[PDB]
């Protein structure tokens, strides 16, 4: 069991689509890495200057859209690649 | 044609009836053996001389004159040393720390044969040498390319050590005393390094010379055959050099040609009869 | 005995595995330096603007996943290499 | 005597060891500057936004491990080289 620190979130990157808006199979650099994933673990919460900590908005089980960058890190847990990043990288939650 | 008298007669006849040339060639053949190599080069005096070297010797001297412990002869001599065979370039001392500490505990000299050693490592080694922590000498590995690797493996089989290479799957920092070769004496000077009575099982040496013989049987050019024969002689036989003596240069060239003819004729007579 | 100041943590990074997901020996640059270590010493805690100090969330004993960077420093204590870095470089705690 | 301002600390860099884990003498670039020093003088303390000042955690007399950088300055006092740097450059205190 892996749990993040403060306001970091662990997500599982979804498989990139092969057939796009029809039967056309996309092969090569065109298939951009999918920016949707399923959150697995959520940290305790970001810490304020005064001293109180507030819980994150994202709940375990939500599909999120995230901005890949230098702040997003890749880690291999349970022989499975997962993404560890700060909650500020989360842009929207699907449904 | 097996007896030495017949060989001397063949060499005498082939050298335009010169008894000294035939006698010298017979002596060289007797001393060096059957798997050895005899070469002829120019001398300096007026008389022919024969120099036969037994064991392993290559044309590499020490990488620093400060390694000398016997200034009387100007040479490095080590008694019962360790041999570190590295198929790599050594520049940072940090890779050398563990084995150096281990040999310091053991208390016997160490000879490092590497592709080349950088100035920082030379400075560290020369500092450590006379201060009494460890007795170290370093030389460059003979040959260039694949032949250098073959010579390193030959030295490893002779001394009973293992070559440290990246391509084989080992690193220098993980070396132990088992990986280091051993010998009885090592003599180093300006130009040549000589390993005397390296400890090794005859089975490995015989396997290596058999492998090189099978390599000889499948080579085309004469230069490669000569190099392989030199390697076989270094492993098992000996190496002889005949220095031709003459007053002038025309006489020198004439006598050198005659001695080479006698050498070729003796080889042919030994292999096929008379 | 080494004790860090404020919110710094001393860890001992784990040995890089040789056999990976089978018997295949991984030799060379493929074996990336392991980003898991066992914390040895934990600082008193980070200092807030008003002045009170809050304790760090990592306890001595657990395994952490950390992000190696310019902020992470290596030091030799007890003739053993250890890693000193700020607590903010800790991403997750295993188990 | 020399007294630092605010949260600056004056230390005396330890002599770089020659023999390493045995009798092997290291000469040249191998012997790096030791990151340990003896604290000589300690400033009054860092000043907070409100106006209160809190004294530094390092006391005069202990051995510290410091991160040499552009913030660390070298000064020749009493015909002796000393290092003046902010307290944030101190990583740990030995013993």
């Amino acid at each position: 069991n892996i749990r993040p620190l403060h306001d970091r979130v662990i997500v599982k990157r979804k498989e990139v689509e092969t057939k796009s808006a029809g039967g056309i199979v996309l092969t090569g650099s065109a298939a951009a890495k999918s920016t949707r994933g399923e959150v697995l673990a959520v940290g305790n919460g970001r810490i304020l200057e005064n001293g109180e900590v507030k819980p994150l908005d994202v709940k375990v089980g939500d599909i999120v859209i995230f901005n890949d960058g230098y702040g997003v890190k890749s880690e291999k847990i349970d022989n499975e690649e997962v993404l560890i990043m700060s909650e500020s990288d989360i842009l929207a939650i699907v449904e | 044609c097996s007896d030495s008298k017949a060989i001397a007669q063949v060499g005498t006849i082939s050298a335009n009836s010169d008894e000294t040339v035939g006698k010298l060639i017979a002596e060289a053949m007797d001393k060096v053996g059957k798997e050895g190599v005899i070469t002829v080069e120019d001398g300096t005096g007026l008389q022919d001389e024969l120099d036969v070297v037994e064991g392993m010797q290559f044309d590499r001297g020490y990488l620093s004159p400060y390694f000398i412990n016997k200034p009387e002869t100007g040479a490095v001599e080590l008694e019962s040393p360790f041999i570190l065979l590295a198929d790599k370039k050594i520049s940072n001392i940090r890779e050398m720390l563990p084995v150096l500490e281990a040999v310091a505990k053991a208390g016997k000299p160490l000879l490092i044969i590497a592709e080349d050693v950088e100035g920082e490592a030379l400075a560290t080694l020369v500092v450590n040498t006379m201060r009494g922590i460890v007795k170290v000498a370093a030389v460059k590995a003979p040959g260039f390319g694949d032949r250098r690797k073959a010579m390193l493996q030959d030295i490893a089989t002779l001394t009973g050590g293992t070559v440290i290479s990246e391509e084989i799957g080992m690193e220098l920092e993980k070396a132990t005393l088992e990986d280091l070769g051993q010998a009885k004496r090592v003599v180093i000077n300006k130009d040549t390094t000589t390993i005397i009575d390296g400890v090794g099982e005859e089975a490995a040496i015989q396997g290596r010379v058999a492998q090189i013989r099978q390599q000889i049987e499948e080579a085309t050019s004469d230069y490669d055959r000569e190099k392989l024969q030199e390697r076989v002689a270094k492993l098992a036989g000996g190496v002889a050099v005949i220095k031709v003596g003459a007053a002038t240069e025309v006489e020198m060239k004439e006598k050198k040609a005659r001695v080479e003819d006698a050498l070729h004729a003796t080889r042919a007579a030994v292999e096929e009869g008379v």
